[PDB]
């Protein structure tokens, strides 16, 4: 009963030639509301980053569990960094995570 | 206290311009607005700062514009509605850019071509079968709320005059009854488990209640069939 | 872990003039499955009636249930009874209703 | 046995007649076909009783037709298959019209006017953050599978080679990546819950996969860049 988000490790793939830094927030011990607990990031100039949910999954063990993913290019990364993610309800949130 | 938005429930015709308000908590120096749509994450849309604008980015048409004047009153207001406007905005607040924050109840948002697509709920309760009371000794009534446009609507279970929330349990988000047709309406159910000896007892209430919003009183209305305004819907019975 | 439907005792509402016969089949003790336990009912003629789901819900006692009512006016009363619902996964079924 | 259908994933172009197969278990006197749409329940279509079908009631349009002349294996074919026969059709069998239902795998269908929409999976897998390690001594892989159409995918984990099942925790179905546009493709995520000591093992090998089903061989394609024919997509990393 008690929501716990996490950004993992980034990684790096390919679109159109460019590199693409791709990262996620995986927000744990989340109920089984009839809403959920809505995922958003935050970046380095103050903006924040719009991203993609999965929607709350309910877990083998009888949890419940909402993912979201976002993207952007590796160029950037010098300036959306370091990086947070948020979720709840209030809202929850997780440590900065230096991009760079 | 804390952080309260109004209307909580707007539906409004295409072409028709419409404003939100927001109160923030007292002593909360920085201000969000987000808009969730298609079940998507909070998306960001503009960001106060002590009655000041430092971020726009979220914004996508020009048509949409917030002010802070007083400092602890916010206001979204949108010129021209559309349809991609059709969505749930939602304020934050806090202490500053670097502090925790406080969401509101939004506000729910649907525009659509022509209002006289908006309809009540048609709600209606069952009774528990036999064979679930002899077998599992519990009780369950099912309600419906059905042919209802928007699915703007609150369920909430009257047992004996007071409201429940115990054994209640009521679907996430109001299914359309015709998936393929880009305008169709709304349904919803909800389930109450009591025991089987309180079922057993005609003395006891239930009632369920379906609190729709509609029309207000300042939109005009043609049809001369009734008029789909801010209502509720309840069906009752009693036990045996 | 084990399906139950139950057909819960008909109502009588009023649609254009004509009085509505209006039944409802609960399963109950459904898992949390990425699918569902589909609902379909058969009626006297031998004939299948199509209805309306409302897919599986979490309960708030870590439970997950399928609805599904069905309409029929009450002239054919004499055609259809007596009715069945079926669930599952094999699938599971219920006794006859006899609706009259 | 039991029973059993072909093909599971059946993806064609509007105006192009299919056809489907079952082969019900042996010893059944009845025969079932079922359509799910729109997550509504099966909805009935014809019944075959020994080679023999006595109702036609679920028929639609007059473009399906199913045969059974051997008596055991039967055959669903749609002539000039539209976008409203784009659902799953089941096939059911009993000893009679009196007695429970067996269920196969069933059909999955979908039109589309250009096969050109269709596309493979883009996997990508992530590793467990160190806060969760920490924190709860267990370790969470995540997989996405985006950028596919038709919604066509079965996801699994293998660990060292051998697929598991355990602590998988998948979406109940794939998602829209732009719910608005009528021809959008399709997201989906997967989580597999390992201990914080079976992930900090180097030698151990996870990988995500996701069985996508496209275009056969006997379709024709005209794009010089690839072929979204069946085929599967994974992503591994090792432990730490
Ligand atoms: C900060 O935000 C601005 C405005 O979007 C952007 O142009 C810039 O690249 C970002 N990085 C810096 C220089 O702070
Ligand atoms: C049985 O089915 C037929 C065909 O749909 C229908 O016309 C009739 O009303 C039903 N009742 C009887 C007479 O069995």
């Amino acid at each position: 009963g008690t929501p716990f988000p996490s950004l993992a490790p980034p990684i790096m793939l390919l679109v159109d030639g460019k590199q693409q830094m791709v990262v996620v927030c995986l927000v744990l011990d989340v109920a089984p509301p009839g809403l959920d607990s809505p995922i958003w990031f935050s970046a380095g100039n103050g903006s924040a980053l719009d991203a993609f949910t999965y929607g709350p999954s309910p877990a083998t063990d009888g949890t419940w569990t909402n993912l979201a993913h976002l993207s952007l290019p590796s160029e950037e990364l010098a300036s959306w960094e370091p990086l947070v993610c948020h979720t709840g309800p209030h809202s929850r949130s997780t440590q900065p995570m230096h991009l760079s | 206290m804390g952080v309260s938005q109004s209307p909580r429930y707007k539906v409004a015709k295409r072409g028709q311009d419409v404003a939100l308000r927001c109160d923030p908590i007292s002593g909360h120096v920085s201000l969000f607005w987000y808009q969730q749509a298609l079940g998507q994450g909070p998306e960001f849309l503009t960001y106060f700062q002590n009655e000041a604008q430092l971020d726009k980015s979220g914004l996508p048409s020009d048509r949409f514009f917030a002010e802070r004047p007083e400092g602890s009153v916010s206001t979204l207001k949108i010129q021209r509605t559309q349809q991609e406007d059709s969505a749930v905005y939602l304020c934050a607040s806090s202490l500053g850019q670097a502090y925790e924050q406080y969401f509101g109840p939004g506000t729910r948002l649907t525009v659509t071509e022509d209002l006289k697509n908006v309809f009540p709920p048609e709600v209606a309760v069952f009774e528990p079968s036999e064979a679930e009371i002899s077998h599992t000794q519990k009780a369950t009534l099912v309600c419906l709320a059905t042919g209802f446009y928007p699915d703007h609507v609150e369920l909430s279970w009257w047992v004996n005059g007071k409201e429940v929330h115990s054994g209640v349990s009521t679907d996430p988000q109001p299914l359309k009854e015709q998936p393929a047709l880009n305008d169709s309406r709304y349904c919803l159910s909800s389930r109450l488990r009591v025991s089987a000896t309180f079922w057993q007892n005609p003395r006891n209430h239930f009632r369920c209640q379906v609190q729709f919003y509609g029309l207000s009183e300042n939109d005009e209305w043609t049809q001369d069939r009734a008029k789909p305004v801010t209502q509720i819907v309840s069906a009752e019975a009693w036990g045996r």
